RNA sequence: AAACUCCAGUUGACACAAAAUAGACUACGAAAGUGGCUUUAACAUAUCUGAACACACAAUAGCUAAGACCCAAACUGGGAUUAGAUACCCCACUAUGCUUAGCCCUAAACCUCAACAGUUAAAUCAACAAAACUGCUCGCCAGAACACUACGAGCCACAGCUUAAAACUCAAA
RNA sequence: AGAGGAGACAAGUCGUAACAUGGUAAGUGUACUGGAAAGUGCACUUGGACGAACC
């Protein structure tokens, strides 16, 4: 962990400060939420491959049927893999705990800035 | 400034110092030192000349005599270096705690003092009573004040004649 | 002072490589200098390629000069050694022995910093 | 804070900015008499220096010099 | 200047392609030079930098010690122990 | 879209420009500032405060004179957008940023938190901010706006900088 | 006395510059430019934010 000795401008600290924080260098009792990942359009090699073909079949798709049937099965795929990935983060295996359970942990036991 | 040839301030109390090889002389020498040993020397050689204790280093006339080193060592890194604006203020801020000093010296040990200014070449000067801008107005006015006073004193001086040869 | 003069040499037969060392010191001890030890690094290839006097240069031949001189000897060293044809790259350095390293007792703990923020209630 | 002051300060020297743009060539007819005008001043003053002391003329080899001229 | 196809090199295993480009891509990132790249797209100016620096140590600071504290009570976790009262 | 196609890609030669990573370090300097490498010189004061009456510095911008000019870029020109677009977006280029010699002396020059010595005892404490204080000294402040203004004065500065008012007005700021 | 400036009076007109990420963050110095608030360059400030474990 960096050091914080002597960073910030204080009553005592000669020195120039080396950190600006715009927000007290405080632990929250919360943690962000989990934030999504912003979509990529999914399938664009097997849609090309498709369209290739088209290109070279005239657009005849008894030609091209097996690189047709290879984009739907990949579109297939790509649709059931959202629904899981859906399920996935219900679950919240993939990280170590979910927002909600650690923001319950935190709330047992929270930060004290204070005296009391 | 020492000659070359100048033994270092801590190998020239080395007993058969003056046996060794003609190299080994060398290498203790001010040639193969920086210039930091050579005002050592400068500052040992000063105060055998001037302070009654030579081994007594926190005294006034010590650190009199250390400034001036240094203030020295500033001058001349200057006259090489004269757009150096840090070394200009360090020389600056160094004359006038050498004032200071002197000032304090002369109060306290005057004999000292003189001895001090004596040997090395300080010409204490009293500080003027005010510090006030001497713009174009100020002394061309100045300046023609002090050649009216001339003129009036050469105009007095010659009123006196003719009154002495009347009476 | 203590100076180390390293210096990548063209790869050359041992006879001009042993020229080149020789005009070397010889400049050294005209400017002053006392050289005290020439230590052989070998030749290698060079970790880069090398531009010098209109040449490029993969490999090059590894020197050291210890040696003492006077602090006004390095600035004409150093431009001697520019004019030179056979020398790939030198540069005089203060020798690394004469920084003794002072002895350290371990890493220090940081710990984390404290009242940084008032104790009121937030 | 807010920057209401700061504001305020800006449309004021941005106005004045402005406005000496305007009119930069009166000021600078004005500056220039009010230069001649403190020459003048200064040169009486000089005079009434050597009037008083009984000087009837300025002092041998003196000439007022022109120390508020652009040279 | 230097020799070539030795830095930022990665040898594809079995024509594994995806995975070479991974790893990559992975090491130029942890090593920072795309985030380098990224800035150097247009210039950043010393002010900007500056900030740009210091909330990014500050934000390294408070999830530094976020991570610390998750870690400290992920044991507390487990089951509870006293239910029902 | 405009623009360039003496253009683009590889390879080699290739700088008076700027100094990835280190840097999660917090150092040097009085401040401004200083983060490529080497060497030289070098970082005042064996009490403290103290100059706006001086001396010396002072980012960037800017002026003057001679050079460098990769890249960037006020202005300008073109393209686009727009109701208009004297801007935001794109392209090209200049002053300029760099070097040397003088000037200019201004910054949200702010860590808006003065220097030195000391305390955490309490009666801690308007609010927020970066806890409350004590001794000593210097500098500054005394409703808002007029006003980083006018006049006067000083300055290598001439559309400038420093110091800096008053009248009319309001019950606020 | 022709004019400039400030304040009040407060209209109408041309835009919407600031207050929210005010829709190009705001501002300081400075230079140039513009019907006008203002725009841009250079450095600086947070009196903006960057969502504050990993993803
Ligand atoms: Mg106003
Ligand atoms: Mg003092
Ligand atoms: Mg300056
Ligand atoms: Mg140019
Ligand atoms: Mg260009
Ligand atoms: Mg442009
Ligand atoms: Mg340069
Ligand atoms: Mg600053
Ligand atoms: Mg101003
Ligand atoms: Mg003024
Ligand atoms: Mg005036
Ligand atoms: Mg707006
Ligand atoms: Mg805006
Ligand atoms: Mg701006
Ligand atoms: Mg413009």
């Amino acid at each position: 962990t960096p050091s914080l000795r002597g960073r910030l401008a204080r009553f005592g600290n000669p020195r120039k400060p080396v950190l600006k924080p715009n927000k007290p260098l405080i632990l929250a009792n919360r943690v962000g939420e989990r934030r999504r990942e912003k979509g990529e359009a999914t399938c664009i090699t097997e849609m090309s491959v498709m369209m290739a073909c088209w290109k070279q079949n005239e657009f005849r798709d008894d030609a091209c049927r097996k690189e047709i049937q290879g984009f739907l099965d990949c579109a297939a795929r790509a649709q059931e893999a959202r629904k899981m990935r859906s399920i996935q983060e219900t679950l919240g295996e993939s990280g170590s705990l979910l927002p909600n359970k650690l923001n319950k942990l935190l709330q047992r036991f929270p930060n004290k800035p204070y005296l009391s | 400034d020492p000659p070359p040839s100048t033994l270092l301030k801590d190998y020239q109390n080395v007993p058969g110092i003056e046996k060794v090889d003609d190299v080994v002389k060398r290498l203790l020498s001010l040639e193969m030192a920086n210039k930091k040993e050579m005002l050592k020397i400068k500052q040992e050689q000063f105060m055998k000349k001037i302070v009654a204790n030579p081994e007594d280093t926190r005294s006034l006339e010590a650190r009199i005599i250390a400034l001036s080193v240094k203030i020295r060592s500033y001058e001349e890194h200057l006259e090489k270096h004269r757009k150096d604006k840090a070394h200009k203020r360090y020389l600056l801020m160094s004359i006038d705690q050498r004032k200071k000093m002197l000032k304090n010296l002369r109060n306290t040990n005057y004999d000292v003092f003189e001895k001090i200014c004596w040997g090395l070449g300080i010409e204490y000067t009293f500080p003027p009573l005010y510090y006030r801008r001497a713009h174009r107005r100020f002394v061309t006015k100045k300046a023609l004040c002090i050649r009216v006073f001339q003129e009036t004193q050469k105009l007095k001086k010659r009123r006196r004649a003719l009154k002495a040869a009347a009476a | 002072p203590r100076y180390e003069l390293a210096l990548i040499l063209k790869a050359m037969q041992r006879p001009e490589t042993a020229a080149t060392l020789k005009r070397t010191i010889e400049a050294l001890m005209d400017r002053g200098a006392i050289v005290r030890d020439l230590e052989n690094l070998g030749e290698r290839a060079l970790p880069y390629r090398i531009s010098a006097h209109s040449q490029q240069h993969n490999r090059g031949g590894y020197f050291l000069v210890d040696f003492y001189a006077p602090t006004a000897a390095v600035e004409s060293m150093v431009e001697h050694l520019s004019r030179d044809i056979d020398v790939i790259r030198g540069n005089i350095v203060k020798h690394p022995l004469t920084q003794e390293l002072k002895e350290c007792e371990g890493i220090v703990p940081v710990p984390l910093a404290e009242k940084l923020y008032s104790t009121k209630k937030r | 804070k807010n920057v209401l002051k700061i504001r305020r300060r800006k449309m004021n020297h941005h106005k004045y900015r402005k406005l000496v743009k305007k009119t930069r060539f009166l000021r600078r007819k004005v500056q220039e008499g009010r230069l001649r005008r403190k020459q003048i001043k200064f040169e009486k003053d000089l005079r009434r220096i050597w009037l008083k002391a009984g000087l009837k003329e300025a002092p041998e080899g003196w000439q007022t010099p022109k120390i508020y001229l652009r040279g | 200047k230097h020799l070539k196809f030795i830095a930022r090199t990665v040898m594809v295993q079995e024509g594994n392609v995806e995975s070479a480009y991974r790893t990559l891509n992975r090491i130029l990132t942890m090593d920072g030079l795309i985030e380098d790249i990224k800035h150097r797209r247009y210039y950043e100016k010393p002010c900007r930098r500056r900030q740009r620096e210091s909330y990014e140590r500050c934000r390294r600071i408070y999830n530094m010690e976020m991570a610390r504290k998750i870690n400290f009570l992920m044991r507390k976790n487990r089951a509870d122990p006293w239910q029902g009262c």
